[PDB]
């Protein structure tokens, strides 16, 4: 089944520091990727539902783009509320596969 | 006397396309409409016009332009035309008899199909009466039979009105998803908001 | 608005089965599709299967094919999923989520997530 490699596994950055997370699909996907935010001990939150589409109510602070195999999700600035673990989800085909996840630390 | 190009890029190249059920409608005004970029490219397999011709599009002026988009099966592209009949024409999307515009449809199996999936797109199968031209219906009430009232899907005629194509790669060309864009035009005198890239 | 409420946590010995549910609230049941996501302790999320009660169609991942069954009940709007032949590595937090795909032009991305149920083998 289609498998996604998400790197870096963990990234540490300070307040106001830009964050970049890379998600790579083993097979080309036509922009059918989504990003989630999961606070500790809480259900994941859908931040970005398409390659670059932000969901209603999600701050513009977050952003994402990409196509084919390589995709990137970025945070323009690290607020304290942004410290969380982010996963990239591929839904081009039925067997939905989540990325390895990226733990963010202050 | 305008200089900004029309937003055709965000209509044809958009990753997301609405269902034939509750189809999208985008208004285009106050822009330069250069149609060469559309039919010159490979992916647009089919392109037909009514009341005008593809080559004459770049030489005309339009008072109002609407861009309707949706996804249908390959065999159902025939139903997208004036005076046609069928599920899509009768209950989902009907064109007027005097329709002035063009219909652009092309195969999107690579994008809109999944192995045993593709429930993104739905169409209406039951309705009391046929839609009026450019009519839209977002309701999903149960289709009660009449001999007894209904609160949910039940037997005989108590059917759930909507259904999904469920596109998969295993389907043939006829049943594969086709990405469709319909352009509607008005050809009255001044004021005119849309014109071609003429001098 | 749409809200998903899951049942209580479960603890079992190996070889048993689980019968967790998530009740849909608000709106109408004719507009929700449910998917179940597994998350082992400290590991990433894993998609199990999808259920669309209105069309009566369900799908499962290759690992859980023949082992997980997902059902629904319109009368009570409870989405049901069962896992058979429990073994220690089945321990994980299970989330009930609503798909966006079953709508006009949306996709499988999960919009609303349930509170999740703690399932452990011990």
């Amino acid at each position: 089944d289609i498998q996604m490699t998400q790197s870096p596994s963990s990234l540490s950055a300070s307040v106001g520091d830009r964050v970049t997370i890379t998600c790579r699909a083993s097979q080309g996907i036509s922009s059918w990727l989504a990003w989630y935010q999961q606070k500790p001990g809480k259900a994941p939150k859908l931040l970005i539902y398409d390659a670059s589409n932000l969901e209603t109510g999600v701050p513009s602070r977050f952003s994402g783009s990409g196509s084919g195999t390589d995709f990137t999700f970025t945070i323009s600035s690290l607020q304290p509320e942004d410290i969380a673990t982010y996963y990239c989800q591929q839904y081009d085909n039925l067997p939905l596969t989540f990325g390895g996840g990226t733990k963010v630390e202050i | 006397n305008i200089t900004n190009l029309c937003p055709f890029d965000e209509v044809f190249n958009a990753t997301r396309f609405a269902s034939v059920y509750a189809w999208n409608r985008k208004r285009i005004s106050n822009c330069v409409a250069d149609y060469s970029v559309l039919y010159n490219l490979a992916p647009f397999f089919t392109f037909k016009c009514y009341g005008v011709s593809p080559t004459k599009l770049n030489d005309l002026c339009f008072t109002n332009v609407y861009a309707d988009s949706f996804v249908i099966r390959g065999d159902e592209v025939r139903q997208i035309a004036p005076g046609q009949t069928g599920n899509i024409a009768d209950y989902n999307y009907k064109l007027p008899d005097d329709f002035t515009g063009c219909v652009i449809a092309w195969n999107s199996n690579k994008l809109d199909s999944k192995v045993s999936g593709n429930y993104n797109y739905l169409y209406r199968l039951f309705r009391k009466s046929n839609l009026k031209p450019f009519e839209r219906d977002i309701s999903t009430e149960i289709y009660q039979a009449g001999n007894k009232p209904c609160n949910g899907v039940a037997g005989f005629n108590c059917y759930f009105p909507l259904r999904s194509y469920s596109f998969r790669p295993t389907y043939g060309v006829g049943h594969q998803p086709y990405r469709v864009v319909v352009l509607s035009f008005e050809l009255l005198h001044a004021p005119a908001t849309v014109c071609g890239p003429k001098k | 608005q749409v809200q998903l409420v899951q049942s209580g946590a479960e603890v079992k010995k190996p070889g048993s089965s689980v019968k967790v549910s998530c009740k849909a609230s608000g709106g109408t049941f004719s507009s929700y599709a449910i998917s179940w996501v597994r998350q082992a302790p400290g590991q990433g999320l894993e998609w199990m299967g999808r259920i669309i009660p209105i069309f009566g169609t369900a799908n499962y991942a290759q690992k859980f094919q023949g082992r997980v069954t997902i059902t629904a009940d319109e009368s009570t709007s409870t989405a049901y999923m069962e896992l058979s032949s429990l073994r220690s590595e089945d321990t994980a937090v299970y989330y009930c989520a609503s798909l966006a795909s079953y709508s006009s032009g949306w996709e499988d991305v999960f919009d609303i997530w349930g509170q999740g149920t703690m399932v452990t083998v011990s």
